[PDB]
């Protein structure tokens, strides 16, 4: 056996799209760009004492996307003037939009959730924004191929 | 040009559109309704619009094609000369025949009896309906000719006959010239399912490498061993290859179609084989079971049900060699030649143009198992790996000779020879066999040995 | 046959004691049943005022579920390989005589005919302490 | 009627999002970073509206085996012709949706029972879901 | 996967067989089911993400070894 | 595509000025030198089982900024005497005013809330006296550019 | 014996529909969408003087139903208005349907109660509606194999 | 179905007024504003001896309503002061109005039921009012789409 490249084209974290409200963020900070993490699992089992098993499904999709911005970013500024109106108006939720290169995507309505703590010191800092999400379910759009049908033995 | 709306909308009903690499077939069929020898179509209502009747063999033929699973987006038809046409009624029927017929677009109305009244009673109703058309009946068909240079088509809805072209052009003669026009299909159907003309172009199809595909009706396919009165064992003695199935329906749905949708999208790659392949549109065959032992000893394929669905088996060529191996072959071929040939070209546009030496013949190892091995060993359809028992590893193997060991002869023809290669193929499943057991009560207990089972005897001298 | 069509093998359901809604109770003596016994031919006797079939052996002497039991296991073994090849091959991705493909048989087997008969009580299962062999 | 919304109020959005961007002199230009912008746009003003109030379908068919996700495509740079370049025109865009049906007319076949209600036999069995002799 | 959670989120069937072989070790073969989808992030370099499956009974099977001692030991 | 610059002038940690009562502050240990950081989250999500989900906007706006002195500096003098009079008397307020060079900005009213340990070592210690602040609001002043409204299609 | 899947789909939240009035409820909260219970016992026992139990079926079978909604959805409203109406005029019996997945529901007619308790918070509020039930006898209805088994339970 | 966002504006503490007299009040503390709760249940259900259900309409709708304030907030006094008053001359009666956000609303008129106890501690404490008022029936009001609704339900 020979080992095998899986896909014909390199990961380019710059085709890895962000875009929030119909604008494109730029930006982001070193190491993570995107993490995108659920809230609860999403099948849950209720184990039995004689040995019959039944599980559940889960009706909630809420969760939380974490954006990493340096602090010479204006998104910075957007981002603190749009908490601000938000406050004073009442109107929370906006689009968002993530296009992944070679992997899943995501497409749901988003709000901001925490502010991220501010640190000043001899090197740039990271600033950590928490966006939710409606719905963290991941699509994957951009691979071609329906087996899903053909898996299943059930 | 002028756009009124900065943004336009169309919108339709019933279903989305469906663009892939496929081989077109190419059916030989008998009309009139252009002066060229091939055109492509892309659908079934592109048959139409050109004075196709509906039912007609070549629009039956490519309505099945376009059904398949691996169907192909692209159909070709040939066209072979029209003397006349027939419509037989050697069959009984008690329902009105819709025999539909175009000219230059009716559809003929019966009613029912006998095939001798019936048969009469449409060409009454042809005659008196459009004095430029020719119909008489005779015993128990009826001929339908055009009178002038008029483009006529008769088709086929609601009765239980068949439709049976004619043409003065035979086969032999014909496919020479069919190629000139365009040689870019693959799949070889023809119309006129004689013994002669099938036989012809079944050695024509083997000396351009191309694919044959015939169905039929005949029923000494499944015949005792010892009649050799079938195309079947004729073919076989020949040893030639082409891929037949027995089927009641070959010439009254032209079910040609529906085998060639199984294949046209299915890239020989991967070694995948017609076993157990659904075609939508045949029948499955009847015949006890003996019957079926017949066939199979004839190489004749058929269409067998089981359970609740249709499964083809086995696709055994006229030869005995399995259909995916000589797919197989065809594609190495193929794709062997385009990219040796379209690396030269890459070099002979940059003025640095390829040169028989030592420090260039080398460089074909890259080209060769980059675009055909590769793809073969990613796909599956090529084995690696090493031989436990014979001892032997199946890597592909490529040599290339040196200039010192090629003939002066050959310096001056500037051609080079005796480059050779090695491949091993990969079998799919096609039968198996379990042997099951039942215990009824309490087996008795097992044997109390634990050490490790010696392999060998020692007394072997 | 109305007592047996719908009847599943799975279960290892005996035909013993069944009710045979249009048959008449056995009137032979005692002796006259030991006879028939021996040979192999079940009766149709009435106990309790009710009816009810008895001991549903067949000619041989296998007793009858045991003979549907096989047939059950055979039918229905073949009938879920050949469904798995089958889609298989409508994919382009026909199975292939390899180490890496082979071994899938034991889920396919395990899910359709076995699985089905450990449920139902068919088929037995656990260990045995005469025998000291494992089910 | 429902043709003639999802059209009028398909290509308002699209229209509203271009103007925004333009009155910023930020206009939209035809490249890979900002072309895949759309899906948002579509999802938002026509499609999402459509799907809370239950005119546009969604889930998975079990019959057919397949989705009724409503899809979005759009061309890339490398698949535009140079003269659409010139001409400043995006097409081919693609959007899939299915609708969902009213109820009309509704049949009844009721039963009156006069002496006892219906008996059931007494197989207390799961019913099989198919034949096991399938040649 | 993520189709997978999706139809069986719409339909309701989400069993699915699951069996793995091991190469000199223990085995396993039940049925198990997609408990929860796991983290997606994106970074310099390709991530890992882990999903999670829960079966139904998690005995691991001895049936590639040969030998039966088992009766052999045991002076209980 | 080309990297990109994203401010044309450097991040001057000196150019941090930190205002408490009207005098600046100097004297800063090493490693950070400003931490602001909220309390609590901005937006709570109420998860329902069948799906339906509504938020709640914050009204506590409270927060910790962490000052970072050198045990020599005369401020630990200051902040110490002015809390020994805030006691004795009962006025804790003083306003409190934070000016970042590339970055977001602070201005509310602030007191001492955490007095810090005072260690005495081989070297030079570190003493994080903890201010907290009314709100916790960073302000985008400096940067110029209005695309709130531009950005929002909700 | 080994271990066994109880069913063959899994239960799922939202496939459990109500209907009050006629018209599908949304709004659910919390972990809890609805609980249905009893207000007494199905039978009560008496001793007697020399070992005798005599066992008097009751004939009462009122129950209770728990709704949970949040503060934010209109069938909040929706209730407080029939609530006036039936004050206001006498109509206070409206149908009442669950229709459960993969367990008991139940048929009957219904009516409001007592109306809960707003609690305006930090965090998004719970209201918790208790709408009794004429008959609070769960049935099997869905689940199929039940008029076999109910024939073979044995007793004297 | 998929999920779905109940509102569009999110619901804010501070947008909840809450008035007394005619002036609003300031100074709530902790993390409940105000609790709106009923005295009596609104029907009563009586057993009968052969299977009927008798059900009897309640003629009372008092209330209460806790209001949770700061001991550092101007309106203790003015509670305080408002108390002694009343005490003296025989006065009780105010105007209560409180519009919800997102939410059912109230307007009645209410009367101070009891004073809380003040605690001095290390920390601020808390005091909490109960405010008694006539009517507690909530009212939908700013929800829209409500009085198409009502004529929605069904029922016999």
């Amino acid at each position: 056996n020979q080992s095998k490249i899986l896909t014909l084209q390199a990961y380019d974290p710059a085709k890895v799209l962000v875009f929030i409200g119909g604008q494109r963020v730029s930006g982001f900070a070193a190491d993570t760009k995107i993490v995108i993490t659920r809230n609860n699992d999403n099948i849950s089992v209720h184990a039995g004492v004689d040995g019959e098993i039944s599980n559940a499904l889960s009706r909630d999709n809420t969760g939380v996307m974490t954006l990493s911005l340096q602090n010479t970013a204006k998104w910075n500024g957007y981002l603190a003037q749009w908490q601000r109106q938000a406050n004073v108006t009442g109107l929370i939720y906006l689009p968002v939009q993530v296009e992944g290169s070679q992997g899943l995507s995501l497409n749901t309505i988003g709000w901001i959730q925490k502010q991220p703590d501010l640190s000043y010191g001899t090197e740039v800092g990271q600033m950590d924004w928490e966006i939710g999400v409606l719905d963290a379910w991941l699509s994957p759009d951009q691979i071609q191929g329906i087996a899903a049908g053909i898996t299943g033995l059930l | 040009e002028y756009q009124d709306k900065v943004v336009d909308v169309e919108v339709s009903l019933g279903t989305q559109p469906i663009t892939v690499g496929f081989e077109t077939p190419m059916f030989l069929a008998m009309h009139g309704n252009f002066p060229e020898r091939i055109r492509f179509y892309v659908s079934t209502a592109g048959m139409v619009a050109d004075g196709f009747a509906v039912g007609s063999p070549a629009y039956q033929f490519a309505t099945n094609a376009f059904a398949g699973n691996f169907a192909p987006q692209r159909v070709a038809i040939g066209r072979m000369s029209i003397d006349s046409s027939k419509v037989d009624f050697t069959g009984t029927t008690n329902t009105e025949q819709v025999v539909v017929n175009i000219t230059l677009v009716k559809a003929v109305k019966i009613n029912v009896n006998t095939p001798a009244q019936i048969a009469t009673a449409l060409a009454d109703a042809v005659t008196a309906d459009t004095g430029k058309a020719t119909a008489v009946a005779t015993g128990t068909y009826v001929t339908v000719t055009a009178v002038s240079p008029n483009v006529v088509s008769v088709g086929k809805g609601a009765g239980v006959y068949k439709i049976v072209n004619e043409s003065s052009e035979t086969v032999a003669t014909v496919l020479p010239s069919v190629i000139a026009e365009n040689h870019n299909w693959y799949f070889l159907a023809t119309e006129a399912r004689s013994d002669a003309d099938i036989v012809a172009a079944a050695e024509f199809a083997k000396a351009n490498y191309k694919l044959h595909i015939y169905n039929s009706t005949d029923v000494d396919a499944y015949a005792p061993e010892n009649s050799a009165a079938s195309v079947f064992d004729t073919l076989k003695s020949l040893s030639y290859d082409s891929l037949g199935t027995s089927d009641a329906g070959a010439d009254v749905d032209f079910t040609e179609g529906s085998v060639i949708g199984a294949m046209a999208a299915n890239d020989p790659s991967y070694g995948d084989s017609l076993h157990l392949k659904t075609m939508p549109g045949m029948v499955p065959f009847a015949g006890s079971d003996t019957q079926r032992s017949n066939a199979w000893s004839r190489n004749a394929n058929i269409y067998r049900g089981l359970y609740g669905g249709g499964s083809y088996i086995e696709g055994k060529t006229s030869s005995g060699q399995y259909v995916d191996v000589i797919r197989f072959s065809h594609w190495v071929k193929f794709r062997m030649e385009e990219s040796v040939f379209a690396y030269m070209k890459r070099r002979s546009d940059m003025g640095l143009s390829m040169k028989m030496s030592d420090e260039d013949l080398p460089v074909l190892k890259s080209v060769l198992m980059n675009n055909p091995i590769n793809i073969g060993i990613r796909n599956g359809g090529i084995l690696t790996g090493y031989d436990t028992e014979n001892k032997v590893s199946y890597d592909p193997t490529i040599i290339i000779p040196k200039r010192a060991n090629i003939p002066t002869n050959d310096l001056a023809a500037r051609i080079l020879r005796d480059v050779k290669v090695e491949l091993v193929y990969n079998n799919s499943l096609h039968y198996v066999k379990i042997r099951a057991s039942v215990v009824l009560d309490r087996p008795a207990g097992q044997s109390t040995n634990a050490q490790t089972p010696m392999s060998s005897s020692a007394v072997g001298v």
